[PDB]
C-alpha cells in the first residue's frame, strides 16, 4: 500500500480528517452517537462545529475527482521510472490541462479505467522485479541460439551445463544477461562485479567437454558461479571440466566454513586479549 | 630605419552571415528541438524576453 499509486494519491489530495463526503458513514456514526469509542464526543462541540457537520451530512457537497484521478496516474509514471521525480509537477499540470481541454463523460470514465490500470502495472512491475526472470530468459535463450546444440565430445556434460546455466538466471532474480556488441555477458547482481563473458567462455569451453594452464580466468569465473547450481551427476568425475566443478563446489563449501571459522577465532581473540592488528592477519593466514 | 611610432587597429569583417545564438544548454546542435526548448515544453509558462 506504500507503493500503491492511488493510496499515495489519497495521502496527497484527500484530507487527513473525517469529512462528510469521503467518510459519510464514519461521520454519521458520530453525529448519531452510535460509535463504540467516545459516543458523546459530538454533543460536546460548539454550534459552529456541530451544526456545520449536520448540514454537510443531510445534503452532502459534490467534489472533483479529476485532480485525484490524474495524481494517481502521475504517481505511477514516477514510480515505474517513466518520468523523472523532478518532472512529477510538470506532467501533472500537463495532464490536468489536457483533461480540462477535452473533458467529457467518456474521459472521466477513461481516467477511472486508467487508475485501475496503473495499480496493476505498478504491482506487475514489482512482481517482475522480485521474480527477475523475463529480461534474462529472453536474452539467455537468444544466446543459446548462437551456440551450437551438438558438441562433438561430451554432449552429456554440455546439455546439463547449459541447463544449469538457465538455473542461475532463474534462481537469482538480480542476475541478468544482455548483449554489448558481439558478445553476451552475465552479471551476478545489479551494479555488481563478477561479470563473465558468455561468448568468450563458450568459445573456450568448446573443445574441453570430454578431455578427461589452459583456461581463461572468466571461464573459471563462470565455473565458480555455476558451481552451486550443478550436481555431482550433472557432469562427469574424470572430465577436466567436471573435475573442476566438483573442486569449485568444495572451494565454496570451504569458504563458507572458513567464514564461520573467522567469526569464531576473531571473537575469542578480542576477549582473550591480543593485538587487533595481528588478530586479523594471523587468522587469514591460518584460513587462506 | 625611420619608421614612425605606430599603433595597431584590429577588426574583423564577417559578411553574408547571421550571428547565431542557439537556445541550447551547451550552444551545440544536438537536434532541431533543443534541450532547453523541451524544458519549456508542456510548461504553460509565459516568460518575458528583454
Amino acid at each position: 500500500d506504500a507503493t500503491d499509486p492511488a493510496v499515495r494519491a489519497a495521502l496527497q489530495s484527500q484530507p487527513s480528517g473525517l469529512n462528510s463526503t469521503d467518510d459519510w458513514r464514519q461521520v454519521m456514526d458520530r453525529i448519531m452517537s452510535l460509535t463504540a469509542r467516545n459516543p458523546d464526543a459530538f454533543r460536546q462541540q460548539p454550534q459552529a462545529n456541530r451544526l456545520s457537520a449536520i448540514l454537510e451530512a443531510v445534503v452532502p457537497a459534490r467534489a472533483n475527482p479529476t485532480h485525484e484521478k490524474v495524481l494517481a496516474i502521475v504517481n505511477a509514471l514516477a514510480e515505474n521510472r517513466a518520468i523523472r521525480p523532478d518532472e512529477a509537477g510538470l506532467v501533472y499540470d500537463a495532464l490536468l490541462q489536457r483533461v480540462a481541454r477535452y473533458n467529457s463523460g467518456n474521459v472521466q470514465t477513461n481516467l477511472d479505467r486508467l487508475v485501475g490500470d496503473v495499480r496493476e502495472a505498478v504491482a506487475q512491475r514489482e512482481r517482475a522485479q522480485q521474480q527477475g526472470n523475463l529480461g534474462s530468459m529472453v536474452a539467455l535463450n537468444a544466446f543459446l541460439s548462437t551456440q551450437p546444440a551438438n558438441v562433438p565430445r561430451g554432449q552429456e556434460d554440455y546439455t546439463n551445463f547449459v541447463s544449469a546455466l538457465r538455473l542461475m538466471v532463474t534462481e537469482t532474480p538480480q542476475s541478468e544477461v544482455y548483449q554489448s556488441g558481439p558478445d553476451y555477458f552475465f552479471q551476478t547482481s545489479r551494479q555488481g562485479l563478477q561479470t563473465v563473458n558468455l561468448s568468450q567462455a563458450f568459445k573456450n569451453l568448446q573443445g574441453l567437454w570430454g578431455v578427461r594452464s589452459l583456461l581463461t580466468p572468466n571461464s573459471r569465473l563462470l565455473l565458480l558461479l555455476i558451481a552451486p547450481f550443478t550436481d555431482s551427476g550433472s557432469v562427469s568425475r574424470d572430465t577436466y571440466l567436471g573435475h573442476l566443478l566438483t573442486l569449485y563446489r568444495e572451494a565454496i563449501g570451504q569458504a563458507h566454513v572458513d567464514e564461520h571459522t573467522f567469526q569464531e577465532i576473531t571473537s575469542v581473540s578480542r576477549a582473550l586479549g591480543q593485538e587487533d592488528t595481528g588478530s586479523l592477519e594471523a587468522t587469514l593466514n591460518y584460513l587462506l | 630605419k625611420t619608421a614612425v611610432d605606430s599603433i595597431t587597429q584590429k577588426k574583423f569583417l564577417c559578411d553574408r552571415t547571421l550571428w547565431r545564438i542557439p537556445f541550447s544548454s551547451n550552444f551545440m546542435s544536438m537536434g532541431a528541438l533543443t534541450d532547453l526548448g523541451q524544458n519549456l515544453l508542456y510548461a504553460n509558462s509565459a516568460h518575458a524576453l528583454d
